[PDB]
């Protein structure tokens, strides 16, 4: 049983592939080392400490949501910044990925299908005692937020934009100022609530 | 690195366990440490406002899902990975193991490893 | 407590020690595991054990700004300074 | 992300924007590259436009003037018809306007208003340098003598300025900036170069003014040893002035770093206070360039290397 | 349990690690708690072992049986020897109202011991119409639970809750108030019968376990030598019976070498080992007989493909240290001999006490893995017998269909990497002369030992 | 009879290959020279001193350890700095090796096995009359240590880490300090000792 | 070079041999190399706290492993080989043969080549 998913979040989308990745599937992992060759010694390999960023690449159809919605779908998320999660069940791959390549290809038959080649590429984010910052940042909100009974601006603040003490930023924002209230202390349900950026 | 110990919490009963003369009772680092990776695994993440993204795990957000069972066996071992792997303690956790005993009620085992279980070179010029 | 500086004899390298012994020698083989080498680096590193441990330990318990227990105790009785002793808790049981 | 020129936005233009300051450069330097299709040919960019970049700040994430100068030279290529442009800020101006003036005893920051003044440039509240400067006669260029006039300011204690332009003149004292950065994050690559190349160990004055001055001051002979040098200025009037010239010189040699950052911290510049690793530099010469990605390389320094050498 | 996420945390020792283990070991223990008079089965986990007789230490059952389960033995039948005597704890309680305080339940331990199981029970600050019911052993509690006063509910209660495994109540009178307050009554009138065991009874031990079947025995760290006579004949007997059972014994603490090395000779069977050297593990010392529990332990484990001629075990120290020349006279003696090498112990040689001999090929039976391999063909010969004695028909089909069996349990054996060859074909002899309950065949098989020394020459 | 022993030491695992190198095994040796052109004598060939990164290359495939975890192992490993030692039974191959290039496949067919195409380079180590120092240091050993009754902290410092008196490295960490009494030289058996890196 | 001699000790009786006079009996520095190799050969490795790293040899823990015959053979030769090669006199050690006599009791053969038996080139311009 293998299949393929790609759950997309800045689209709340989960693209489970129809059709499974015809001939194989294939990873290569390459450590990171390069030569240095010391006189009347020879060749030593030195091992770099980073770690290299790998493609899964493969090839699929898809039959007769339509193959062409399917392809416009994914030819977006190609130009996508933020990264898609592919989860790969019989395989055993799950991470973080974004696509570097897609096409698409209709033949002389079977023109209703359409033959897939898409590879992906490892994705890392850049941050740029204490707990170490591993987790990956995936997670999507919706642009405009309905203020809940219990809430308040500290707590939207937090919940919705990080820090918590973020809230003058959503204050700030002058439809923010007309439907909210002079005090920003105080604030009603219902009421819509624009998070910047 | 100098991590630091705290006060045991027995889960099975709640309560923090005090000794006869009130104060509660001290632990070593690495059980602080078990009582922090329980508690984060207890923990689920983006819910409890105390906390940073950083803090918790996914677990129970898992359960609604619609991703077949070898996806949510994935997923779990991510999910737990992750929720561990942020401690600077932790050095590697594995080994997940899989058993779906009854038709769709799952038992898994993991194993988290430590930096203390690293293992170190002898030599010396 | 105030680190405790140590003399530089009393931190002599096992390496050191070994080859101010084997410096004497010119006729006979000193290679390691050679019969000249067996005689003579174990000596060598009990030396160096000896006068890394015991004689600093020994500088450590000399003085009161790095002693400790008993010898502590002593050096407070020098100048008549006892240290507190314990009690046993007390009450009334019903 | 936007040029505006005079009117028009030729950001629609633009293969690549590469920003470049150094600590002793004429101007901040933006060298722009662009295609010269039909369109951008009918403005008919000429040298003395007046070019402002406009991108999202670093700091606050909004829309921020990051250079303001004039277009002091185009080239155009007529095969492929690449019209490539190198812009500067107006104390290119100052840099190439000779003028004599004779100048009584006072400081740097009075001369300075002086010239402007004279001149019609524009300024900000100019800082107060303090140091008291000897009478001189000048003759090199409106930047040869503020330049001139803050290296005797460094010398006798005073602090290190260096002259800006932006819309209006600003005397800009080097560890001022308002945001240390910390470049470790974002090393992509880092070259730590440390030297005895203009290591000053030694200084023996030479007073060819009266207050017969002569002295000498080494630092650190017994470590580096006697690297001497002789200090001949007739500015130096002074006992304390020749003391604290000669501590303003001693320094352990080159010390520098050549860094070079993943993402174009957009408002660096020559100068500026940064962190890598736990130490802190200062900016001896910053070379932004704003291609498809954002992209930034930096050479930084110590305190006393640079006051040694560009002072 | 209610559906959501639960979780729990263990120690890396407590993982079920008992998979993949081999061999089955038997040992008459004696224990302060469990069952009596009976063989268990212990699947190597020391938990188990603690649970069914507890963690005395003075007592031979948790010391002998964690050596080993330190030996990774698949399997461990321990029968609890007694001495007779046997009595559980027990306890009554009374009634408080009336005032002749009748007796309405009595307490009682689970299995026979002489531990100190004691009861408190204090009033409930919450309410005095219940109570709270403390159970301890000695100075530690071990459970607590408040139950209503009426006397059935006391006594389901005390049988109910999780942490009962050590004491079970029974109900003398009803009553309706609760029980009186009293703080640690001892479970008196037990008795573990560990005093003064008597040579007799180690023969129900060995009787019991014949009915079992298992791959080796070793004594309870016992030195008699009239024990070890007794069990040389049991075992003999065994054999002739089919049940081929190793021995591992142990001289007495006070045996010198020469001792050691005359008790081997004394008895040569090559289902017999001698220990000839003590050993030391935790700060304790373990005689002779003691060490042997471990030493059997390991060469059950080990099976076929292993050996014990260089294991290093878990010991830390050993008496007496041995030359060379004392160690080849108690090697050539028969005698096993643990030797302390840059601080690690080790067996050597794998050596049972059957030296005297080895005129032949019977030079192989001196050792103990040589001894194993060809037990467990026979044992396993035996199994496929018993399936077909008397029951499949004594034809050219039957015969060649039994042949078949044998050759491809052989065949498993080679794929194993155990023998270099083997053959397996019709005993034509008594083939001759045999009937339908019984069929003859002949085999033999050349078995891969285990590399144990290197001889270089260095030409310079 | 021909085997692949992978034996690391980083990680106690002693990996032998389940099935054999399919094809072929090949090893190439080339020696380290560089042609100079005299005028009017034309070319010729100057030995280099040194001596050269040789590569051992081939593909298996892991039958139904699962082979999930063993492409798991494989890859942990491909990270590790400390090398792997590699023995090759009949083809006569013995020393230290490193994982430069693995990869793992899954085909159409036969999806519980994984083929496999992992590559090794030669490991040499850069140290800093008597004898030479041409022995590998490869042993390991606990990052805790319980000690013993004969230990002394000298002679634990000797076995541990190296030259022996390394032992105020182990004394200083806090951790010892604590368990251990303020005299370093007296020690009791039983306690936890923490080599230091 | 200057390497020198030692002292011989007959490892048949574990004594030093003493001439008449009672003084040790010196030997040459190829007797010393000899005596040095053998001795090496019988040190273990990472044992024998009076010794580096460098000193000493594995053989002894082979017998315990359980890898291969043939892969016990190369792990023998590979530890002889850098036993014996830390030596300066040592050119080159080869030649390994094994006699698996009995079923799993063994002999093996080694040559040690000395710096001295190398051939040099008679040249001069």
């Amino acid at each position: 049983v293998i299949d393929i998913y790609l759950k997309n979040e800045k689209e709340k989308i989960d693209f489970h592939f129809p059709v499974n990745p015809q001939d194989s599937l294939s990873i290569k992992k390459e450590k990171r080392f390069e030569t240095v060759d010391i006189v009347n010694l020879g060749e030593f390999d030195i091992k770099k400490e980073g770690e290299k960023i790998r493609e899964i690449s493969f090839k699929t159809f898809l039959p007769n949501k339509n193959p062409i919605e399917v392809v416009a779908m994914l030819e977006k998320w190609v130009d996508q910044a933020e990264p898609l999660r592919l989860i790969i069940t019989g395989f055993g791959y799950n991470g973080l990925v974004t696509i570097s390549s897609f096409s698409n290809t209709q033949t002389a038959g079977r023109e209703e299908d359409r033959d897939i080649e898409i590879t992906f590429r490892t994705y890392r984010e850049l941050k740029i005692t204490d707990l170490k910052d591993n987790r990956p940042n995936t997670q999507t909100k919706s642009k405009i937020y309905t203020v809940k009974a219990s809430d308040t601006l500290y707590k939207i603040a937090k919940n919705l934009l990080g820090k918590g003490s973020r809230w003058p930023e959503i204050y700030n924002i002058p439809e923010n100022k007309k439907v909210i209230g002079k005090n920003p202390n105080i604030i009603k349900k219902g009421k819509l609530v624009i998070p910047s950026k | 690195l100098d991590l630091k110990g705290s006060f045991l919490f027995d889960f099975e009963k709640g309560e923090f366990v005090k000794n006869a003369d009130g104060t509660l009772k001290k632990c070593d680092k690495v059980q602080a440490y078990k009582q922090w990776c329980q508690k984060a695994i207890l923990t689920p993440r983006y819910k409890k406002a105390a906390y940073t993204n950083i803090y918790g795990s996914e677990i129970k957000d898992l359960i609604a899902s619609n991703l077949s069972q070898s996806a949510k066996e994935l997923e779990i071992t991510r999910l737990i990975k992750e929720t561990i792997l942020v401690h600077p303690y932790t050095k590697e956790v594995g080994e997940f193991s899989f058993n779906w005993l009854e038709n769709s009620r799952l038992v898994e085992y993991e194993f988290d490893v430590l930096t203390i279980d690293d293992e170190n070179i002898v030599i010396d010029g | 407590e105030r680190e405790l500086p140590i003399p530089v004899f009393l931190t002599e390298d096992e390496d050191s020690v070994h080859e101010r012994m084997l410096s004497n020698f010119q006729d006979v083989s000193t290679l390691e595991g050679d019969f000249i080498y067996d005689a003579t680096r174990p000596t060598a590193e009990q030396i160096a054990e000896l006068k890394q441990l015991g004689l600093q330990n020994n500088l450590k318990i000399a003085f009161p700004q790095t002693s400790y227990g008993t010898y502590l105790e002593w050096l407070g009785e020098c100048k008549g300074v006892f240290k507190n002793q314990p009690t046993k808790a007390t009450g009334v049981i019903t | 992300k936007i040029i505006l020129n005079g009117k028009y936005d030729i950001a629609n233009f633009n293969e690549g924007i590469t920003l470049s300051e150094a600590i002793d450069g004429v101007a901040y330097k933006m060298d722009v590259s662009l295609v010269e299709p039909k369109q951008l040919k009918d403005i008919n960019i000429k040298k003395g436009d007046k070019i402002i970049l406009i991108d999202i700040a670093y700091e606050s994430k909004k829309e921020e003037t990051i250079f303001d100068g004039v277009v002091w030279e185009t080239r155009r290529s007529e095969k492929s018809k690449k019209l490539t442009l190198s812009c500067r800020e107006r104390t290119v101006y100052m840099e190439e306007s000779e003028e004599q003036y004779q100048f009584k005893e006072n400081t740097a920051t009075q001369r300075i208003e002086y010239y402007c003044k004279q001149w019609n440039i524009p300024y900000y509240n100019l800082a107060n340098t303090g140091k008291k400067l000897a009478k001189v006669i000048h003759k090199t260029n409106i930047l040869d003598m503020i330049k001139k006039d803050l290296k005797e300011t460094a010398t006798k204690g005073g602090d290190l300025f260096r002259v800006r332009m932006d819309n209006k003149l600003k005397l800009f004292k080097l560890g001022t900036n308002a945001n240390v950065y910390k470049l470790d994050s974002i090393l992509e690559d880092a070259n730590f170069t440390s030297s005895f190349n203009d290591a000053v160990t030694s200084v023996k004055v030479l007073g060819k003014s009266k207050d017969p001055i002569i002295g000498t001051y080494k630092k650190d002979a017994d470590k580096f040893g006697t690297l001497q040098k002789i200090k001949q200025d007739e500015k130096i009037k002074n006992a304390k002035e020749a003391k604290k010239a000669a501590e303003a010189m001693f320094n352990s040699g080159e010390e520098t770093i050549s860094v070079d950052c993943a993402v174009d911290i957009n408002r660096i510049r020559a100068g500026d206070k940064v962190s890598l690793k736990s130490k802190e530099y200062y900016v001896i010469d910053v070379t932004h360039t704003l291609d498809s990605r954002p992209k930034m390389k930096l050479n930084i320094g110590s305190l006393e290397y640079i006051r040694r050498k560009f002072y | 349990e209610i559906p959501g996420f639960y979780n729990r945390f263990k120690a890396q020792a407590e993982k079920a690690a008992a998979t993949g283990l081999k061999g089955r070991l038997a040992m008459p223990i004696r224990a302060n708690w469990g069952d009596v008079g009976k063989v268990v089965t212990i699947k190597n986990d020391l938990r188990q072992l603690k649970n069914l007789f507890g963690d005395d230490m003075n007592y031979s059952a948790f010391k002998l049986g964690k050596l080993a389960l330190l030996g990774n033995v698949k399997e461990l039948l321990l029968y609890r020897l007694v001495d007779g005597n046997q009595k559980k704890g027990t306890l009554t309680l009374k009634d408080t109202t009336e005032n002749s305080a009748k007796d309405v339940i009595k307490l009682e331990t689970k299995y026979p011991t002489a531990r100190n199981f004691n009861v408190t029970i204090k009033s409930n600050l919450v309410d005095s119409d219940k109570k709270d019911f403390i159970f301890f052993e000695n100075t530690k509690q071990l459970f607590s639970s408040s139950i209503k006063g009426t006397i059935d509910e006391i006594v389901l209660e005390i049988n109910s809750n999780l942490d009962n495994e050590y004491v079970i109540a029974t109900k003398v009178a009803d009553s309706d108030t609760i029980l009186a307050n009293v703080v640690n009554q001892a479970l008196e009138g037990g008795n573990d019968g560990c005093t003064s065991i008597t040579n007799e009874s180690y023969l129900k031990a060995l009787e019991e376990f014949e009915r079992y079947s298992f791959d080796s025995f070793v004594l309870d760290g016992v030195a008699d030598e009239a024990l070890q006579e007794t069990t040389k004949a049991w075992v003999a007997k065994n054999k002739e019976l089919g049940k081929d059972i190793l021995l591992f014994l142990g001289g007495k603490t006070e045996d010198n070498i020469k001792q050691i090395n005359d008790k081997s000779k004394s008895f040569n069977d090559e289902n017999i080992v001698n220990v000839g050297s003590s050993a030391y593990y935790e700060n304790i010392k373990y005689t002779p007989s003691e060490v042997a529990v471990y030493i059997a332990a390991l060469s059950v484990s080990k099976g076929i493909t292993g050996s014990i001629c260089n294991a290093k075990t878990i010991f830390e120290e050993v008496e007496p240290r041995l030359s060379q020349s004392e160690v080849k006279e108690c090697l050539k003696s028969g005698t096993l001999v643990l030797d302390f090498d840059d601080g690690d112990v080790i067996i050597v040689d794998d050596v049972n006490t059957f030296k005297k001999y080895v005129d032949d090929k019977n030079e192989a039976m001196g050792y103990i893995s040589n001894i194993m391999f060809i037990n467990t063909i026979n044992k396993d010969t035996s199994l496929k017998r018993k399936e077909f004695v008397g029951k499949i028909f004594n034809d050219a089909t039957g015969q060649t269909t039994v042949i078949c069996a044998l050759k491809k349990y052989f065949e498993e054996l080679m794929s194993q990497g155990i023998i270099s060859e083997f053959n397996v074909d019709i005993d034509t002899e008594l083939q001759a002369t045999a009937k339908a309950d019984e069929f003859y065949w002949k085999w033999d098989a050349v078995k891969v030992d285990v590399m144990k020394k290197i001889y270089g020459t260095g030409y310079l």
